[PDB]
């Protein structure tokens, strides 16, 4: 799965 | 309204080609410190972070503090007509254009319309990164093409003496492994054995831009994001921020 | 019948590459004096000069004056065969075919067959011209292709001490300046000021065999058609003339 | 079982890129003298054999004498990563797959499954050659492409003092002409006057990995196969029998 | 308008 | 005609 950035905002 | 002088515009004009790749508008902060630019793209999945100090500048004018917004595939377009030797002004007054000129044997001006660019804004978060690593964007690069041939995704792994990226497919696979004897490899600082995967794609866009000779930082951690760091002019840094591929 | 020797078959081929976009086929005209060549596209907006005096040939042997019609585009192609370092041959006999050889590491002879062109024929006409320029292919090749971002027209202004072309479309502008100061310009004689626009498909094809280093003269007047000349190992020439785009 | 290293890893990239243009898969025997590889192309209009003795390599180490079967696309591929510093490095041990590194600035290991290839095998029939052409790989390459502007086949004829290839089509012809006057001759020996066609398709790929500057020998008589080899690193040898085209 | 030369000759 | 090497194999 390509992860989003989000949980490290 | 400012005015600020770049001498020679290819070099800028790779920074927003790469950008430009990832991004399809951005908010350009002009301050007395400096440019900054921050951005992710719509997937949210890499973020961008351009820092130009006025110190890199041969001239360095900013009258007005301002943050302007610009389409990014037609300031490359423009950027892209600056040769070698060429000196790079970018000027703005009142009127909502950006003035791109550059400066060599004719003066070539041209004039970019400006929009309306919605900045998200939170800082880069403190990550806990597990491993620091340099290298030459020569073995970046390479090995990000390498990978390609195998896979849609790299391995980084890396542990107190070497720094492997490997990428495996049907039956093929590849490993890029550097060890603190290598030229290509500057640094290697690893608090624990770490692990990440990372998408080619992204990558590839990313390193588009750097130079063989380049020093390039990579820090990341057991599945967090790859932060990949790379200097303008010295004082200038352009920082990626690309989130981990799990599972 | 004739023998001419040509010292660099590069540069040679580059001109029938020039024209050759412009023009499909074109009579050749083998006197005494040298090689002319004059013709117009088919719509009738661009006319082509060449001429190649008996001088700048290492070998000129006319034994019978004649005029030869030419398909340019296979021309080119064997032309373009040719390498920087051969020696070229342009030879006719009797009958109807054209022997087109390089000589360098071997002898390479194509032979091209002739065919019927009709020469229209009037001369040049002696037209007012308001503004000379003579400025670096550099500038021209550059600035030609800076407009073709914005338009396809470039509008060319001459006043006594700058020479500017610009173009502009939607929102989009740009201006490629030069004043006496500046490197590329090498003299602007200006009657009066003197503005006219011109097609940027013509001019990219025009400009596509001038050097970065060629000396280009233009001259034009106020909604005048644009003569353009470069020179051919210095005593030869290629003049376009260039009707403008008026309203 | 083995481990062989060839310093430079492009040429023999370049090698293998050649040879896939006419054969989809290859096997290469590694014996204790070298290795070897013969093939013919699936229309068994060409046959390549290659030769490369042990001597020509920095390492040869082959603990266990082995036939491989190679994809040669999927091969090429991966040489096309080779850079020019890099130090090739071609390593088996009992496994199916063999392993790929590029030793330079890192060390890049492919690994690449190895298939099931049926050789063919009679050798090398002794042939009544009557002409012997040694010429520079320039000459070569050039003519072959004039001759493509003009057919698809081309015509080889030796004569005690010149040696020309010949193509003509629809009015079209070149002619390419060597004497031993010439700098791209180096050799030419002729039983009897010697004449065969061959396709410009298989010559073109033959002669891409061709150096400009590398000594070509061409053997053939009267419509028989052209025997074209060059050297590799001096003892290593690629030859090419290719079958004529008659009438 | 993308005049022709015609008037010019 | 294209020839094939079997007659020289």
């Amino acid at each position: 799965k390509q992860r989003t950035l989000e949980s490290w905002f | 309204p400012f005015e600020v002088v770049f001498d020679g515009a290819k070099e800028f004009a790779d920074l927003i080609a790469t950008a430009s790749n990832l991004i399809d508008e951005a908010a350009f902060k002009f301050t007395e410190e400096g440019i900054s630019m921050r951005a992710m793209d719509p997937s949210r999945v890499v973020l961008i972070d351009l820092n130009l100090p006025e110190s890199i500048f041969s001239k360095y004018e900013v009258e007005e503090p301002e943050t302007i917004g610009i389409n990014m595939d037609q300031f490359k377009k423009i950027l892209k007509r600056g040769k070698a030797k060429d000196t790079l002004i970018l000027r703005k007054g009142d009127e909502n254009f950006l003035e791109i000129t550059f400066e060599g044997t004719a003066k070539r001006t041209f004039r970019l319309p400006l929009i309306d660019v919605e900045e998200l804004e939170l800082e880069l978060p403190e990550l806990p990164f597990t491993a620091k690593v340099v290298l030459l964007g020569e073995v970046l690069k390479e090995g990000i093409k390498d990978a390609s041939l195998v896979s849609d995704a790299i391995k980084f792994i890396a542990k107190e003496n070497e720094f492997t990226m490997k990428a495996e497919g049907e039956t093929n696979e590849v490993e890029i492994r550097l060890t603190l004897e290598d030229e290509g490899l500057l640094d290697l600082e690893v608090e624990e054995e770490t692990k990440s995967a990372y998408g080619i794609r992204y990558l590839s866009d990313m390193v588009k831009g750097i130079g063989k000779a380049d020093e390039v930082i990579l820090r990341f951690g057991n599945e967090m994001p790859l932060q990949m760091e790379y200097m303008i002019r010295d004082e200038g840094r352009l920082t990626f921020l690309l989130a981990p591929r799990v599972e």
